[PDB]
């Protein structure tokens, strides 16, 4: 329910600032909170009494805003919920990364996955796939509950 | 054999929150653990003759399973998260809600409020071995019953929402 | 329900003593038997409580020719243990004659605290196998008590000996008392002199002080296997409630122990429970299978995990059983007291019924055969002589252990439905 | 899956000793066996789980009139190897016979192991050729173990003795263990005396205590050619895939070494393959051509740069073969350890299938030839004698060997397609 009208944009105003534009503001619906609410009203007050529409000042006090939302949502992001780790995740099972857990998998449940699909085969390559898990011993805690087999 | 109705009393200052309703609910579970706490002591207190042990440690072992199940898995893990929520309270109304999401929850985790018929049922007819059986102190048709009907146990659970799967083993 | 304790023999003596000054100071009590000055627990089970100061625990001290009772008289603790009920040869059937004579104002003391006591569970008896003394006299009062309380049921903390085989009539002694508690001892918890060693060897360096430091790990087994009794609990408050399970037939009341950390001078219960099924941790020195385990944990366990750790200890497999029962491994739980140590925070026991001890039975009887055919320590004394002219209730007593090894076997065996 | 390793002999149970030691060391394990405060690895194939993270090895240790052995047990790391299963000539027949006494007491050692490890999936023998004790009972446990597990595989890392050629029976020991072998493992890794100690010479002045140094240079190569098993990733996980590349042939299974850095006391992946190419780091002592050659490299190595390098030694043609397979060589990666020093930041190896050791074998075959001619060591010892009276097994080794030899050149031929 967020996005541009492009028929509406002036056209003056070109497309990347406001792009720019959307982005600050799907980034603070969804920051450092240091209250440059007021000083950022006090430049756009400012802009608001100069008569004539400059695009270089426009673009240079969104990109400022821009940058400084996306400077701290970097920080929150790869810092107090790590994203190394996450992508670490993702390319070892997703990408098969760990070797001796997928090929113990497709040895230990080789013939029931072989078997044609039914309701009832979802929670049997699950254990199998939890019992794969655990015949590769090296398991430490949580791990395992943000991965499952459809 | 259904009986036994408890209650007690409540000052005005806690009467709006242990409510009268609330009575009802605590003395249903009181019930069932009652009935279930009788198969388990009546198989208990006693100590192809001796083959009367073998279908003794075969009912004995599913009665103690399920009465494991009952009061460790449930009676204890939702009271100890129960305590941890009410040492938290900010308010009156949100102090009811805790309360309330306890009550109608351990109502569903011991199956008691529907599929009474379709599951339940089952733990009380086999319950009823637990009587019959523990009077006499026929023998055949008692296995060929008990083997029936904890296979029916088991193939009607096999649906399993999820949390009887930690009872499914057995 | 109180319990009374029939400490006898020096041996006897000696665990009871420790086992009863291990409670005192696990629970609120001090040396006189006065409350401890910091005191949950349930001490009415254990200890008679009046309005007199001293708790008094029930325990029945019995002397033979006395030596140690007097060094257990001359103690802080004399003024704990005050019931009043203290009365005055290395053979089995010296201390069986022994018995007989005082048989009666030995019973009139069991009797006045049967009468004093509300409701009696059961008597328990820190019995010595082979003991001198302790044996005999043990066997014909065990024989007295199912007679004179048929409905109640006897329990025997039995240290049976091996010392790597000084007493030269030890196999004839222990052979007479298996009989007498085969069928005379509704549950028996069996412990071994060299598998303690053994563990003592382990955890620290003693050799030598090998009873004296053995005691505290007889007493620590002896406090953990009562403790859920000890302690109010939601199950297994009553000792009938919990030995239950273990004896699936009333021949094989023999039973296992086991602590996890043996040096118990975080740990999660996954950990413990698959550190319980290991060989160091038992103190016990064809197929062979349990028959039925058990385990009682006291400490910071938490209770979400236990389900999934008994499913990790399915998975696993460390114990190996195939018997006639389709028994199963038990999870009980209990609270470690305040006041003492919490050192290795979560702590735990074993108890189980196992067929390995049937070779530990054999093996005396191994050597009783052998000394049997040899005679050469018959004693002919004219004690034994002339109270067994016949000797043939030790061929009574070899026929009844051997229809026991038979029985451990046969329940190894898929036929326990024919008779064992 | 986990891989039990069949120790044996007084030189082979001492480079296995150096070998777990040195994955001791570079695993996060004590000389007690036990986790360290210090220290990702599949550790489990190579060591046993105990309960208390006691990482056991699982090591089956032979000794045949025990002298070394004594010295392995007075060690600060005996109680790491703890599955205590250690059981008690100079010619091969008497290791042979001294073997077939104690075969089943040996065989329920290696069957206690079988039972506690999940699935079995190599024997790997710390094998002596011509070793007195190690050959002969080498030759037969490796005859017992293929029976008595058919689809399983077999390793052996012999060290083959070439020391400039005291055994005066060395060829005939040694012929009668290459027969043994090659119908009888799957798998062999040779090294050589000579090749190790004139490496030896080279990097460093040691000459005269050539064994106690060479040891270490073993087991440097012990440990590369299973870290890509040992540490996780989808880098050859397990053996036999590995394996597989490495042998092409059912007859032809034995592997060359070398390693890039001898001097292991930045490098590019483009300068260590090609350093590795050359004869220098080569450990081992007419056309002649690999039949199939594959690397694996350990450190700081750089992914995009490695089909960069991968053409670029192809473009050198460092390494010359031209096989009846169409193999080509093959470039794998590992991790370093952390803990250990990281010393030549980037460190690799190489095992290949190369037809230069036909030459090895030949050259104690013609030692054995002129010997059999000369009947100069016969041994005529009585059991040498009442073992083979015939003397007809050292010919059927000579024929077996001589089909061995012949197969090797006509791999070297282009027509293996047909029969060797």
């Amino acid at each position: 329910q967020f996005s541009l009208r492009v028929e509406i944009l002036p056209s003056y105003i070109p497309v990347r600032v406001a792009e720019k534009i959307l982005f600050v503001g799907e980034s603070v619906q969804m920051s450092i909170l240091k209250n440059q609410e007021d000083t950022f009203a006090a430049e756009l007050h400012r802009l608001k009494q100069q008569p004539l529409f400059s695009l270089v000042d426009f673009e240079q006090v969104v990109d400022r805003i821009r940058s400084t939302v996306a400077e701290h949502l970097w920080k929150l992001m790869v810092e107090e919920s790590d994203l190394l780790g996450q992508l670490k995740i993702i390319k070892d099972f997703y990408l098969l990364g760990r070797g001796e857990l997928f090929q113990a998998f497709i040895d230990t449940a080789q013939h029931m996955l072989k078997t044609p699909p039914t309701a009832v085969t979802e929670h049997d390559v699950n254990v199998a796939f939890q019992q794969s898990a655990h015949k590769v011993l090296l398991d430490d805690d949580n791990l395992l509950p943000l991965l499952h087999l459809t | 054999l259904d009986g036994l109705t408890l209650s007690y009393k409540v000052p005005w200052p806690v009467d709006i929150v242990i409510s009268l309703e609330c009575q009802k609910i605590y003395n249903q579970v009181f019930l069932l653990l009652l009935q279930i706490k009788w198969a388990k002591y009546s198989l208990d207190v006693l100590l192809q003759i001796h083959r009367m042990f073998l279908l003794r440690v075969k009912l004995m072992h599913f009665v103690n399973s399920l009465h494991n199940y009952i009061m460790t898995r449930i009676l204890h893990s939702t009271g100890l998260e129960f305590q941890h929520q009410v040492e938290e309270a900010k308010d009156l109304d949100q102090l009811i809600k805790i309360h309330y999401r306890y009550l109608s929850t351990i109502h569903d985790r011991c199956l008691l409020r529907e599929k009474v018929s379709f599951v339940k049922e089952a733990i009380m007819k086999v319950l009823n071995l637990a009587l019959m059986f523990a009077d006499g102190w026929s023998i055949e048709k008692m296995e060929s019953d008990f083997k029936n009907c904890h296979m029916f146990l088991v193939t009607i659970l096999n649906k399993a929402f999820p949390h009887l799967e930690s009872l499914a083993l057995s | 329900r109180e319990i009374i304790t029939l400490q006898l023999g020096q041996c006897g003596n000696q665990i009871g003593f420790e086992f009863w000054k291990q409670l005192c100071a696990e629970h609120g009590i001090s040396p006189e038997g006065i409350v401890e000055e910091f005191a949950t627990d349930r001490k009415d089970v254990f200890f008679y409580q009046a309005d007199d100061e001293h708790y008094i625990p029930r325990a029945v001290l019995l002397d033979l020719e006395p030596r140690v009772i007097h060094s257990i008289l001359n103690s802080p603790y004399a003024k704990l243990y005050n019931p009043e009920n203290i009365y005055l040869g290395n053979n089995w059937a010296s201390g069986f004659s022994q018995g007989e004579k005082i048989h009666e104002d030995i019973f009139d003391i069991i009797d006045r605290e049967a009468d004093g006591s509300d409701s009696l569970e059961g008597f328990v008896l820190c019995h010595s196998i082979a003991g001198g003394t302790g044996s005999g006299l043990g066997s014909y009062l065990l024989e007295r008590l199912n007679d004179r309380y048929p409905k109640k049921l006897v329990q025997t903390y039995s240290v049976f000996p091996n010392q790597d085989e000084d007493v030269v009539v030890q196999p004839y002694n222990s052979l007479l008392t298996l009989k007498r508690l085969t069928q005379n001892a509704d549950c028996v918890v069996v412990l071994d002199n060299t598998a303690l060693n053994r563990i003592a060897t382990d955890r620290l360096h003693i050799q030598n002080p090998s009873f004296s430091q053995i005691n505290q790990l007889v007493s620590t087994i002896m406090s953990a296997s009562t403790t859920t009794l000890r302690y109010p609990g939601y199950m297994n408050n009553d000792l009938i409630g919990l030995i239950a399970s273990l004896i699936p037939t009333p021949r094989l009341h023999f039973l296992m122990t086991g602590y996890t950390p043996l040096t118990t001078d975080k740990t999660t219960v996954l950990d413990v429970m698959r550190r319980l099924l290991q060989p160091k941790n038992v103190m016990v020195s064809t197929n062979h299978c349990y028959i039925a385990i058990l385990n009682i944990i006291q400490g910071e366990v938490d209770p979400t995990q236990v389900h999934k750790s008994l499913q990790r200890i399915r998975e696993r497999k460390l114990a190996n059983f195939i018997p006639w029962g389709p028994a199963s491994i038990q999870v009980a739980l209990s609270r470690k007291s305040p006041y003492l140590p919490s050192a290795h925070r979560v702590s735990g026991l074993m108890m189980a019924n196992h067929t390995s001890i049937s070779s530990l039975f054999e093996r005396t009887c191994r050597q009783y055969d052998k000394l049997r055919k040899r005679e050469a320590f018959l004693e002919q004394f004219r004690k034994e002589d002339m109270f067994k002219d016949n000797f043939d209730e030790m061929d009574t007593s070899r026929e009844i252990v051997q229809q026991l090894i038979d029985e451990y076997h046969a329940a190894t065996r898929p036929d326990y439905i024919s008779w064992g």
